[PDB]
Order: structure tokens, then C-alpha cells, then sequence
């Protein structure tokens, strides 16, 4: 198990780690989050409590270095930093865990929800969609536009989503326009799978990856990308079983976490409505059509 | 965005632009099978591609051989008339191609959208006008080149004959799509108008009769006249 430890909470926030959110009271003694399950990535996240706007936060991988929290007055946010001297920060870590001044993440003899949101979710892809090469960490915020976003305006502050567009010629070959818009596989298979994405692993990945930013940071843009890359393999014909089989169990588990309260404004009535009801892998989706029958009928 | 009356002196300004209208492309008549279920027979169609302050008619024929061992017609023939546009567009001189699309239809927005994606600077637009252009089977010598064709053909017309040479487009347009509307409206009255009178007689090459401007102005108002009274007798005023 690992840890992030904070130098101090100076103005009051609320922290999320992956799916569980808590408060911290203004100058209220905390310093951190300890027994952050190993293997897997996480974010850590917050929202001021005296301005609720800009969601923001860091993906990080424990594996990958030694990472703390301090609060910059200055730029008025929570900074993720990486300490270099492991010994320094392991007797931190130290008397910050005898103190008791660390909350435990769950341990459980039963979870698997976050596994199950970030199975293809890896660090390294994460770092060429946020692009910040200095640092191991990743910050996102519920402002940052992406690159298909800028088109139609700062790079660096960009998330760099693959772009699909399924009225352009990446989408749609010459001479196949009607065969190609109306059964995306071609874009799908050899465009995207295999040109682009290199497998279906990395499709995945960034999917997963578009929607937790659309769940925690209300990134509008990671939301659009997110529903893209569903309608896309919905409005294939051609989809390998295995991808299909695993996109299912993909949205149960994303339709399972999303706050019932925030369906409104994740979901796209069209993009659901078409995959579950009118596309080609319309029998394809059993456990994801099922939970959201019985949580959000009223969309449909 | 979409056309309409807000905008519609737009149509007759220096920018060229076409109506294209996919109504008869696909065309059939419905019958009986000796086992008494019921079964479509297709009959030639064309694309109706007009320039409206030319009067230039691109007529492309659709030859019922185009449908053989085809499924879903009806969204085939939309795609088909995106393909015979963007072909058309193609076979222009740059100069004269044009820099806006009308379609009648809001279901060929998208098939045409993706046959011109190599025409970027192209707009592709809907409108909100509802224009009587399925009645072009209702003139006679569009009707026969069509169901004459025995192969694919692109046929040229001027639509407005040589009226340019007395009145505007805008004119000229108003005098079509009333004329459009009426044989649409009741094919057989407007047709009886516009052949009553013997004496005028369509040139060869000519679509429409050989009216002086005191004539056309008759005509136009027995055109109206036709138009509301079977507005009375459909919903009895
Ligand atoms: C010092 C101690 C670890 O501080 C905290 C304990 C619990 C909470 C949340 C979970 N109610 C926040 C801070």
C-alpha cells in the first residue's frame, strides 16, 4: 500500500480518491491518504469549498515515484509534487501514520469498482493525452478543452483525445461514402483499431480514461469524447465478439458509478437511445442495457 | 443556416447556387401479385438540380436499372443523389461551380454532406420553403425524356425558356413555382390552362407555351384562381 501525503490543508475542500469523496474543515490538522491500493491508477481531486468552481485534480501512479500534496497561496490550488529523497519522505510518511493524521483508503474483502472503471486505464497513455513531460503526475480540470474542441484555445493546456469525426475523410473512403457512414467498421477496425490505436487495450484505456474526467471534473469535452467512442463501435456492424463482450461489462460498470443525480448532464440521450435501441450491437449490450433500464428509464 | 422567406432575395444574388430536389428519384407503382400480396414496380426518376437565377435545369435520369438487386430503396436513392450531385459538381469548371447547395429535403443533408467532404468551401443547406418542385413530371417534355431513357443521361434545360430576356429571376422564379404548385395542386386543370388557347404554341425548344406578357399575366391569375379553389374545395371555404 502507498501514500500521498499533504503538507497541510489550509483552505477547506473536499477531496476525492478515485470514487470516494470526503471533507477537510479550513486549517483543520490532516496530512493525507494512506493504504492506496497498489496497481492501479488513481486520482486525487478537489473542489474549494468557497468557490465550487473548477473541479481539479492529478492522476498518478504510485509505482512511478513518491508524490505529496502541498496548498500554493499564490495560485490558490493543491499542488501534486514528487519528492526525490525516499528517505526523507518515508519518515514523513512515518510520523504522519504514527500520528494517526493520515485517512485510510477502504480496504474491503469485496470491491472491484475501481479496477473494474480503470482495467485499461495506464499511466504512460494517460501522459500523451495530458501533456506535461516534467512531471509523472497529470493534472486535469473541468475547463481544459480538448483538441477536436479547438478546432471548432491555449495547446498546452489541452487534452489531446484521439479525434473522431464520422463526417470526414479519415471517416469515410472514397467511393464507399454510404457504405461507410451508415456502418462505421472500416473506421472502427482499420482506421482506429488498427492504425491508431494499435488494439483494442488502447481504445479502451482512453475511453475509460475520458469518462472519469467527465465524472469528476464535468469535463464537457472528455464527455463528448466519451460518447463518441461508444457511438463508434455501436455503429460498426463488424466488432470483434471479445470487444464487445468487454465494452458491456466497461458501461455497466460506468452506468453503475455515476451519480444518479448527475445523469442530466453525463448522458446523451441520443448517443444511448441509438446504441441500445437502434444500432447494429443493439443485442450486444445486455448488462449495460439492463442497469440502465432499471436506474435511468426515463431517458430512454 | 436554412432558407426561407427571411432570406430569400439570397437566391437571385451574384453567388451561384443550386436547388436540388430528390422527390422523383425514386419512383413506383404499387400492385398486386397473383397471390394476392402487394408489390412495388419501379419506373424511371430524376434528380431535378436547378440553378434559380439562370433557369439552368440539370436533369440527371435515373434508369430503373440502378435499383436491380438493391435493398432499402428509398435511403438508396438519397445516397445515389448525393453521388450524381457531387459527379455533376466535379464535372464543372471551377468558376462555374457552386458555392451553395439547397436541398429540398432535410434527409439528403447528410448523404450530401459526406459525397462533397472534397468540397469544404461548398455549403450544403436545408430550407423551409416548401417548393413544388416534385410537379417537374407534370411538364410534359421533362416527363417523356425521362420515361423514354433507356440508360442513364443527363439532359439540359433552361426552365425559364427565354423570359429572362423580359423579367427578372426573382419574376421568373415566382411565375415557375406558381406554375409548379398549381399542377401540383390539380395537374389536369393547370394543364387545361395552359393549352386552352390553340393559337399559343410551344416552341421546339421550348418547355412552356409562347405567352406575350398581357397572356402571361392572365395566366398567372387563372393559375391562382386554380390554386384557391381547390384550397376551398379540400378544406370547403
Ligand atoms: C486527522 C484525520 C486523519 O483527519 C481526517 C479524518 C477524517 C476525515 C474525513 C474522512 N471525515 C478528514 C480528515
Amino acid at each position: 500500500m502507498n501514500t500521498v501525503p499533504f503538507t497541510s490543508a489550509p483552505i477547506e475542500v473536499t477531496i476525492g480518491i478515485d470514487q470516494y469523496s470526503f471533507n477537510v474543515k479550513e486549517n483543520q490538522p490532516f496530512h493525507g491518504i494512506k493504504d492506496i491500493p497498489i496497481g492501479h491508477v488513481h486520482v486525487i481531486h478537489f473542489q474549494h469549498a468557497d468557490n465550487s468552481s473548477m473541479r481539479y485534480g492529478y492522476w498518478f501512479d504510485c509505482r512511478m515515484g513518491n508524490f505529496y500534496i502541498q496548498y500554493d497561496p499564490k495560485d490558490g490550488l493543491y499542488k501534486m509534487m514528487e519528492e526525490r529523497d525516499g528517505a526523507k519522505f518515508e519518515n514523513i510518511v512515518h510520523n504522519f501514520k504514527e500520528r494517526q493524521m493520515m485517512v485510510s483508503y477502504p480496504k474491503i474483502d469485496e470491491d472491484d469498482t475501481w479496477y473494474n472503471l480503470t482495467e485499461f486505464v495506464q499511466m504512460d497513455k494517460i501522459r500523451k493525452i495530458v501533456r506535461k513531460d516534467e512531471n509523472q503526475f497529470s493534472y486535469v480540470d473541468s475547463s481544459m478543452t480538448t483538441v477536436q474542441e479547438n478546432e471548432l484555445s491555449d495547446p498546452a493546456h489541452s487534452l489531446n483525445y484521439t479525434v473522431i469525426n464520422f463526417k470526414s475523410r479519415e471517416a469515410i473512403r472514397p467511393g464507399h461514402e454510404m457504405e461507410d457512414f451508415l456502418d462505421k467498421s472500416y473506421y472502427l477496425n482499420t482506421v482506429m483499431l488498427q492504425g491508431i490505436f494499435k488494439n483494442s487495450s488502447n481504445y479502451f484505456g482512453e475511453l475509460q480514461f475520458a469518462f472519469l474526467n467527465a465524472m469528476f471534473f464535468g469535463n464537457y469535452g472528455s464527455s463528448l469524447q466519451w460518447h463518441a467512442m461508444i457511438e463508434l463501435i455501436c455503429s460498426s456492424a463488424t466488432v470483434p465478439k471479445h470487444m464487445l463482450d468487454k465494452l458491456d461489462e466497461i458501461l455497466y460498470y460506468q452506468i453503475k458509478t455515476l451519480p444518479e443525480q448527475y445523469s442530466d448532464i453525463l448522458l446523451n440521450e441520443r448517443v444511448w437511445n441509438i446504441c441500445l435501441y437502434s444500432s447494429f450491437q443493439k443485442n450486444s449490450l445486455h448488462n449495460t442495457e439492463k442497469i440502465m433500464e432499471n436506474k435511468y428509464p426515463e431517458l430512454l | 443556416g436554412a432558407m426561407n422567406s427571411s432570406n430569400y432575395a439570397e437566391l437571385f444574388n451574384n453567388d451561384i447556387k443550386l436547388f436540388v430536389d430528390d422527390t422523383n428519384v425514386y419512383r413506383v407503382t404499387v400492385h398486386k401479385t397473383f397471390e394476392g400480396n402487394v408489390a412495388t414496380k419501379a419506373i424511371n426518376g430524376c434528380i431535378f438540380t436547378l440553378n434559380p437565377k439562370t433557369g439552368h435545369l440539370f436533369l440527371k435520369i435515373i434508369h430503373t436499372s440502378v435499383w436491380a438487386g438493391q435493398k432499402r430503396l428509398s435511403q438508396l436513392a438519397k445516397w445515389k443523389t448525393a453521388e450524381e450531385v457531387s459527379a455533376l459538381v466535379r464535372s464543372l469548371p471551377k468558376e462555374e461551380q457552386p458555392k451553395q447547395i439547397i436541398v429540398t429535403r432535410k434527409a439528403m443533408l447528410d448523404p450530401l454532406e459526406v459525397h462533397m467532404l472534397d468540397f469544404p468551401n461548398i455549403a450544403i443547406r436545408p430550407t423551409e420553403l416548401r417548393l413544388p418542385f416534385s410537379a417537374a413530371m407534370s411538364i410534359d417534355k421533362l416527363s417523356d425524356v425521362v420515361m423514354k431513357a433507356t440508360e442513364p443521361q443527363m439532359v439540359l434545360f433552361n426552365i425559364y425558356d427565354d423570359w429572362l430576356d423580359r423579367i427578372s429571376s426573382y419574376t421568373a422564379f415566382s411565375r415557375l413555382t406558381l406554375l409548379l404548385r398549381a399542377l401540383k395542386t390539380n395537374e389536369e386543370s393547370a394543364k387545361m390552362i395552359l393549352l386552352s388557347d390553340p393559337t399559343i404554341t410551344i416552341k421546339s425548344y421550348h418547355l412552356w407555351p409562347s405567352f406575350t406578357d398581357e397572356q402571361w399575366i392572365t395566366i398567372e391569375s387563372q393559375m391562382r384562381d386554380l390554386i384557391l379553389t381547390e384550397y376551398g374545395r379540400k378544406y370547403n371555404v
